[PDB]
RNA sequence: UCGGCAGGAGAGGUA
DNA sequence: GCGCATGCTGCTCTTCAAAGCCACGGCGACTGCCG
DNA sequence: CGGCAGTCGCCGTCTACCTCTCCAAGAGCAGCATGCGC
């Protein structure tokens, strides 16, 4: 309930335009990696390798 | 300080009078720091008299200590009894021959 | 070409007598720190040596002037003091740079303001911040757009 | 083959090989053998061309001596270098943090010409670091590798340019020496030949020709065939050698008064000398090769003569004319052409010996200057060689080279392949080469002369692309520094079996055929026309009757890591580049297994790397345990070999050796006795064999992600061991002396239960983050003067404790001055596979693990066998790496086993297969060489011959596709899917070493911003490009908060923290400190910068109120 | 030029590589063929002095405008070019066109 | 400039030694220029901002 | 001079400003970022603040 | 209540 | 056996020599140099 | 005197992250310490 409805900002370098920074709503997962939506990879220009 | 009160930023050439104004004292000896006592030298480039006390409310000698002696200049050392954060904002000068 | 310089000293209320120095300021000590090298000694500060050179030349010049020295020696000392101050303000602009241990040129007062690794483009236009993290990203197909 | 005990790996190769690959580490050891002057190199040089067996140190010591003074009364000389025995073995030096070296002695004699007496005695000239048997140095306890350097060769270099102002060609020269001054003739826009003697302005070449002693008559008589020389002749106006000497004197020495005697000596002590000009052996050989000079006698001397310069000028005018021949008075014949500066006949190699010899020479010259200066201030009759010699410069130069240098690099020990590759690297940078910024786009290209000398595929991917390369497998280095490569001589259209090594400057005058050429039983070409390589790398289709040479093998042009990719010719260059780079990043696993599909290079890449144990003689095994093997020789001698159990490498990995012999086996010399880190029965094994399916699956393998099974975690298939090391030091202080003890009056007794009676942890204890390792206290002066300073486990670390090494001063151990005790603690952990870890293949496949699934959620074959990994099909066609699909097909065929029917004779598609490849057993190992392997008709025919399983069913049909069931719904998938086996490696990019977070922590000193880095608990930079996005969004408050109260506002940070904890509102930001630092910086340059208000009255901007 | 080179020679406004002259004053042309360099000077259809636009090289070709005749005419001595016509073929100069 | 001799074999049949060698001449240039056209576009962007 | 000194040629612009005795009014995006104030765009303008 | 710290250079990598 | 004389290695202090060394494009002042 | 053209010197060349090692030297000058001689 601390992290409920508290947005965070995700950023990937280089930041070539506005959509290199976006605000999401965090969820607790199991592991040590961040999970990213498939539809924002075009704006972030981010593959998964 | 309030950032909402600035209105200008002026630059210009500085004269010798301004340089002697900003300064709190003149350095004479090229020494920097005592290697063995690990304490600043006198009239060097790292000096408590010109720049400020290394520790809070202290001085070179031990006549005045703790926070009750502020405003008093030590008469045998010459170090002000004040905070140690004043060493980031006090300058000095060199008198060229 | 000349009027651009000759009129600046007239339109304002300054004087052209600021290009010749008679006192040199000294930066506060906490801006040029000297720290121990892993329980050994102190190894340079890149700004406390150019000051030591200036002070040494000034002291020698004062002692030689207040002795009755011939003109040639005093002129040599004055030239050497001028070169030392010039190297303090901008090292390498005239002649060859003043090097230290390992033939590594020393860094002057004007080298902490210029370039992509200076104050302007590395401490004022971009900083390091608290409340931040980093990790490797992976794909999650069960999430929503927010 | 050719190795006593090796696994039987059948091969698909159709060509035979007349040569065997050489020693893979002889480029490092041969140079040091030459430098040291050992008998092995002496015998090798006596085998061929035994003229001057001169060592590396001897030639320096003989070029130095004799050292004479100005008067000419006494002299000093040196001779006879010799080495003592190495002080300590390798393991002692690696343990006690020492250096592996042996003392060096030379003999010096002192002659006095005034009297005639001679006094000679042996002097000691310091310890010389020595190279181990693997080609590495141990310097201060760390293993190091010296990397070879690619540098231009001294000599004469012509050119050709066109001008955009006018329209005509302009030529030039450039006499580049090893050490000296640069000459530079050149034609001009009009017609005035000029010379820039030492980059000093310009002057017509006729002043120099006159200075040297050529009168107008002689010149005009010799240089009269051309007209540009006539023109220059009738416009010098300096006729006279003395006035020409003065001419160049008032040019090279400005301000000084010109005296004919000084000009005479300046035209001799610059080029025609022996002390300042030196065209080294290479330079001399190349000059007397281009300018067709005296190539009839040995190569002696190293200074510029007159004939040389005259021939240079002649060549330049004949080249400006446009001929193609020339002959100097009494010479030979040579073409008149310009040369390229990137040709591998103009670039030489500076190996380790010539890199150490330069530093030794520099130290020698400094010592020589010192002794010359000190020989004239001492009194005679008390002068001895031991009193004139100073050792400090030489040892200083040696220790400066072997330490802070750009070419003696920290060795990488991720796995044996990376270590082997590090020692075979050719680097174009360093003290004397290029720069990452100055280098353009023409020095980073694949020249046609690299064929057989450099690998065109293995190169870095970042800013060092094309500046670092690898030597080829068959390449070798000249005694001058030029790389050679072997060829087979052909005569009358028949290929012989005589091997000749050719340099790039000799193979451009011959027609060289191609490795993949049909050759009959006798040796005659089958095809009427063959693909050859002509002079300027021109590929042509000539009729086979002109060929003069032939390649030795199809893998002549690839390195040792590129020759380990099966089906390389089916892959694009970029993907093979990535595959070769990523084969050196694999980590060793707890259990190793060799590939099902290989290449055959993996057996000799493990013996030559040196991470295995081989037998030095023949005998029977007497005793075998987990840490020693005892072998009894035939003569009677017994030898025992020890093992390294759980040793830490340079990169934190584990280096473990295990025996693979029994207690009664017979062992032949050269047989592998023990395994190694990434070795399986003598051959290199960097990964595991896994069952693959090529299909999309619910979007979990979207955009290069990978889906794994849970059987890879429950069975420890991909698990590795990582070891860590921590130290602390006990020293003295001005208030006392630090002591390590369990008694600490600051912390409780509950957390001091895992410590022994000495303050150290006990072996076998499980430590965690923030736990205690050793307990140390510091006195503050004399009680109650004890402070706490204890070594603790850093943040986010854990693992068992496996070893402690304590060094003390009182027990007679070498220690740095000022410290009393040392202690090291080793901590080890076992890491499994998880989300975020990076996997790879040999063909360029690369991605992180997206999901790990239960074995019941996985697609399974008709008999109930789940698959182990799922890969997406959208990434294969657009990247042109189709070798992976062929690898999966061949791997399935090898795993299942096959049998070809020959009831009605051998089928037509199996005509060229060997007789041992017509039948195979389950779990067989095959080999497909890099450019001569399995064709596609053979694969298509083998895919329909595979054996069935326990029940008489064939799961994979003739296309390599199988019908799978869905493990979540139960229904079969509507179309067949490709199944097979593939080789998967684990890369050293793990997510447990990349996660980081911070709320508050340590801050800086000058600008009170958060620290940087993960080891120092630092923050993340919010750079300039990230501010533009904030300003384009319109977020004025987020940026202000990010820039003031989270970075620099010292007074607002604490109030913000208090407000957050107490639940109140966040306060208003103040002013950053970096602005004040900038203002004091501007004020220290005598600039009067002030901050005004709305009505003047400058603000103080210092707080304090 | 093409690519970033060009983008920056149209942003950081500088003189191009092959500068093609433009017609100063609407008029007929005086296209004469020389050895390695043409030399036009144009005809003043206004009543003044011909703008001597000569010394152009041969390498750079001639252009094809939408001439009054109604086709891709290559500058022929006696051609009614208008104010702004790029005589030759090559990026013009942004300071002369101003 | 184009080489007058072509590469007659697809990647499905496998190139020979010489075809594979001459395929890399214009495969290295791509990467080097890609690496050198990322440092002259970011200075143009910084100048435009 | 504050916005031009942080772009290029710091020494030349500083010398010219010192000779001319120039004054900065701190009315831009870069200067307001440097000194630590609200930028005059988006939510930092008077109507919305 | 004593008591209490964080600069440069070089090399190799990932996106 | 005692008294004289001469050399241990840590510590301190101060800074020119001198050989060693070998992108690219744009711009603007400037300076000998020819005419 | 007056054009002038070559020349030289000074500006600029993408962002974020990870791991490792190395950091003046020489010469003089102490306050004692150990050998030899009568
Ligand atoms: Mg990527
Ligand atoms: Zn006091």
């Amino acid at each position: 309930e601390v992290i409920a409805e508290h947005p965070v900002l995700l950023n990937r370098a280089p930041t070539l335009h506005r959509l290199g920074i976006q605000a999401f709503e965090p969820m607790l997962v199991e592991g040590k990696a961040i999970q990213l939506h498939p539809l924002v990879c075009e704006a972030f220009n981010a593959d998964f390798d | 300080l309030d950032v909402n009160f600035f209105d200008e930023l002026r630059i210009g050439l500085a004269t010798a009078e301004d340089i002697r104004q900003w300064s709190y004292g003149e350095v004479k000896k090229p020494e920097t720091i005592n290697y063995r006592t690990l304490k600043p030298e006198k009239d060097g480039l790292f000096c408590e008299k010109i720049f400020g006390p290394t520790r809070d409310w202290e001085c070179y000698c031990g006549k005045y200590k703790r926070v009750r002696f502020k405003g008093i200049i030590c008469e045998r050392c010459g170090v002000e009894v004040t905070r140690a954060k004043v060493r980031r904002e006090r300058m000095g000068h060199i008198e060229l021959a | 070409k000349r009027l651009k310089v000759v009129a600046a000293f007239q339109q304002s209320g300054n004087s052209p007598m600021g290009m010749v120095l008679d006192a040199v300021p000294v930066i506060p000590p906490e801006l040029r720190p000297m720290v121990q090298l892993d329980g050994g000694r102190f190894a340079t500060s890149d700004l406390n040596d150019l000051y030591r050179r200036v002070i040494n030349r000034n002291n020698r010049l004062k002692r030689l002037i207040d002795l009755g020295a011939p003109e040639i020696i005093v002129n040599n000392e004055k030239r050497m003091l001028q070169e030392s101050v010039d190297a303090l303000f901008d090292n390498g602009r005239r002649g060859r740079p003043v090097t230290g241990p390992g033939n590594r040129p020393l860094k002057s007062l004007s080298d902490l303001l210029k370039g992509k690794q200076g104050r302007f483009r590395q401490n004022l236009l971009g900083k390091r911040v608290d409340y931040s993290g980093r990790s490797v990203i992976v794909v999650g197909p069960q999430l929503k757009l927010h | 083959n050719s190795v006593p005990g090796a696994p039987n790996r059948v091969s698909f190769a159709k060509l035979r090989e007349p040569l065997e690959v050489p020693g893979l580490l002889d480029v490092q050891t041969d140079s040091f053998e030459w430098l040291i002057g050992s008998p092995r190199w002496r015998e090798s040089a006596a085998e061929r061309g035994d003229v001057n067996p001169v060592g590396g140190l001897e030639e320096v010591l003989y070029e130095l001596s004799p050292i004479e003074d100005f008067s000419g009364s006494m002299s000093l000389s040196f001779s006879d270098p010799r080495f003592d025995d190495v002080k300590a073995p390798v393991d002692e030096c690696k343990d006690k943090d020492m250096t592996y070296a042996a003392p060096l002695f030379v003999t010096a004699e002192f002659i006095n010409n005034n009297t005639g007496e001679i006094k000679s005695q042996t002097v000691f000239m310091g310890d010389f670091p020595m190279m181990t048997e693997k080609g590495t140095f141990i310097i201060n306890g760390t293993e190091r590798v010296v990397v070879s350097q690619l540098v231009r060769s001294p000599g004469v270099y012509f050119d050709e340019t066109i001008d955009k102002s006018t329209d005509k060609t302009l030529h030039s020269v450039k006499v580049i020496p090893s050490r000296g001054a640069w000459l530079e003739f050149d034609v001009d826009k009009r017609d005035t030949v000029g010379v820039r003697i030492d980059r000093k302005r310009r002057q017509p070449v006729t002043v120099l020709l006159k200075a040297l002693g050529w009168t107008s008559e002689q010149i005009v008589e010799r240089f009269g065939f051309s007209e540009i020389m006539r023109s220059t002749l009738e416009k010098d106006n300096t006729v006279g050698t003395d006035e020409a000497l003065l001419d160049i004197y008032r040019k090279l020495r400005p301000g000084e008064p010109p005296t004919k005697e000084s000009a005479q000596t300046l035209l001799e002590n610059l080029f025609f000398k022996e002390k300042r000009y030196d065209l080294a052996r290479v330079g001399r050989y190349k000059v007397n090769k281009k300018l067709g000079l005296h190539v009839g006698e040995p190569i002696t001397s190293s200074t510029l003569t007159e004939e040389d310069v005259v021939a240079t000028i002649e060549y330049l005018v004949r080249l400006h004319e446009g001929q193609t021949t020339m002959t100097v008075p009494g010479g030979v014949e040579v073409p008149v052409e310009t040369d390229d500066i990137d040709h591998f006949g103009n670039r030489r190699l500076r190996t380790v010996g010539e890199l150490i010899q330069n530093q030794i020479r520099v130290g020698m010259s400094r010592m020589e200057r010192v002794v010359r200066e000190r020989m004239t201030t001492q009194d005679v009759e008390a002068i001895t060689p031991q009193t004139l010699i100073n050792i400090r410069p030489v040892v200083a130069a040696i220790k400066e080279f072997f330490g802070t240098s750009q070419l003696s690099q920290f060795m990488d020990q991720n796995n044996p392949l990376s270590g082997l590759t590090h020692k075979r690297r050719l680097s174009a940078l360093g003290p004397g080469g290029l720069s990452r910024e100055r280098a353009g786009l023409e020095v980073r290209d694949v020249h046609p002369s690299h064929y057989g000398r450099m690998c065109p595929i293995e190169t870095p991917e970042g800013p060092n692309i094309g500046l670092i390369g690898s030597l080829s497998v068959y390449a070798r280095v000249n005694p001058f520094g030029f790389i050679e490569t072997p060829y087979r001589k052909v005569v009358d259209g028949v290929v012989s079996d005589e091997i000749v090594y050719l340099t790039a400057d000799e193979e451009d005058r011959h027609v060289v055929a191609q490795a993949n050429s049909p050759i009959d039983a006798d040796g005659r070409f089958v095809e009427p026309r063959v693909l050859v390589r002509r002079k300027a790398g021109e590929v042509e289709y000539v009729p086979s009757s002109e060929v003069d040479y032939m390649d030795v093998s199809p893998r002549q042009m690839v390195s040792v890591a590129t020759a380990m990719i099966p089906f390389l010719e089916h892959d694009d260059a970029n993907r093979a580049l990535m595959g070769a780079n990523m084969q050196r990043q694999a980590v060793p696993l707890v259990r190793s297994e060799a590939p099902l599909v290989g290449t055959g290079m993996e057996l000799r890449a493990a013996i030559d790397a040196g991470d295995v144990v081989v037998a030095e003689e023949s005998g029977v095994i007497e005793e075998v345990s987990a840490d020693y093997i005892t072998v009894m020789h035939d003569n009677g001698t017994r030898r025992t070999y020890r093992m390294r159990k759980f040793a830490r490498s340079n990169h934190g990995t584990c280096a473990n050796q295990c025996p693979i012999v029994d207690a009664g086996d017979r062992v032949e010399a050269g047989q592998v006795i023990a395994d190694g880190p990434c070795t399986d029965d003598g051959e290199m094994a960097l990964g595991k064999n896994l069952l693959v399916a090529i299909m999309p699956w619910e979007g979990h393998n979207y955009e290069d992600a990978i889906i794994l099974s849970n059987r890879l975690v429950e069975e420890d298939v991909l698990t590795s061991i990582h070891i860590e090391e921590h130290e602390i030091d006990a020293r003295d202080t001005k208030l006392g002396a630090e002591e390590i003890t369990r008694d600490i009056p600051n912390i409780s007794d509950e957390v001091l239960a895992d410590l022994d009676e000495r303050g150290i942890v006990r072996i076998g204890a499980e430590v965690r983050d923030g736990d205690i390792l050793v307990g140390k206290v510091t006195p503050k002066g004399e009680a109650r003067e004890v402070r706490d300073t204890s070594l603790k486990v850093p943040h986010g670390e854990s693992g068992k404790v496996i070893g402690i090494r304590v060094f003390s001063r009182e027990d007679e151990d070498e220690l740095p001055a000022g410290v009393n005790e040392l202690v090291r603690v080793y901590v080890a952990q076992k890491r499994k596979i998880s989300d975020g870890d990076k996997l790879a293949g040999r063909h360029g496949n690369k991605g992180v693990i997206g999901k790990i699934l239960p074995v019941e959620d996985m697609p399974f074959l008709a008999d109930g066998t789940p698959v182990d990994i799922i890969l997406n099909t959208h990434g294969v066609p657009r990247r042109m790496n189709i070798g992976q699909i062929l690898e999966t097909h061949l791997g399935w065929c090898a795993h299942s086993g096959w049998k070809v029917d020959a009831a009605k004779g051998v089928p037509d598609w199996a005509a060229r297969l060997p007789d041992e490849l017509l039948e195979a057993q389950p779990n067989a190992i095959v080999s497909t060489p890099v450019f001569d392997g399995a064709q596609e008709a053979e694969l298509q025919g083998l895919l329909s011959c595979t054996l069935p399983n326990r029940d008489g069913d064939v799961l994979v049909d003739a296309d390599g596709k199988a019908m799978l069931f869905d493990g979540r719904s139960g229904e079969p998938f509507p179309y067949p899917v490709t199944v097979g086996y593939m080789y998967i490696m684990k890369l050293h990019h793990l997510v447990d070493d990349k996660i980081h977070a911070r709320s508050t922590g340590p801050y800086s000193m000058i600008t009170q911003q958060p620290l940087g880095g993960k080891a120092q608990f630092g923050g993340q930079r919010f750079g300039e490009m990230e501010c533009w996005a904030m300003q384009a969004y319109g977020a004025a408050y987020t940026l202000q908060e990010l820039l003031t109260i989270k970075s620099d506002d010292t007074v607002g940070r604490v109030k913000v923290y208090e407000a957050i904890v107490k639940g109140e509102n966040i306060p208003e930001p103040g002013i950053p400190e970096s602005f004040k630092v900038l203002l004091k910086e501007l004020q220290s340059l005598c600039l009067n910068v002030e901050v005004l208000s709305s009505d003047g009255a400058a603000i103080e901007l210092r707080e304090g109120e | 030029t093409g690519g970033l080179p060009r983008v920056q020679e149209l942003f950081e406004a500088r003189v191009p590589r092959g500068k093609a002259p433009i017609a100063d004053v609407t008029g007929r042309v005086r296209l004469e063929d020389g050895e390695r360099f043409y030399k036009i000077t144009i005809v003043p259809d206004d009543g003044g002095e011909e703008v001597v636009y000569d010394k152009i090289s041969k390498r750079q070709r001639l252009r094809v405008f939408k001439h009054e005749d109604g086709s891709e005419r290559v500058l022929s001595d006696g051609d009614h070019v208008e104010v702004g016509q790029q005589l030759m073929e090559g990026s013009a100069d942004p300071h002369e066109v101003l | 400039e184009f080489i007058p001799r072509p590469v007659k074999s697809s990647f499905r049949e496998g190139l020979t030694v010489l075809e594979y060698f001459i395929n890399t001449h214009g495969a290295r240039k791509g990467l080097a220029d890609t690496a050198l056209r990322t440092a002259d576009s970011g200075y143009l962007t910084r100048r435009l901002v | 001079w504050l916005s031009a000194a942080s772009f290029q040629e710091t020494t030349r612009v500083l010398t010219d400003a010192a000779i001319n005795c120039r004054s900065d009014k701190l009315n831009g995006l870069k200067e307001n970022v440097i000194i630590g104030k609200l930028i005059p765009a988006g939510t930092g303008i008077n109507r919305y603040r």
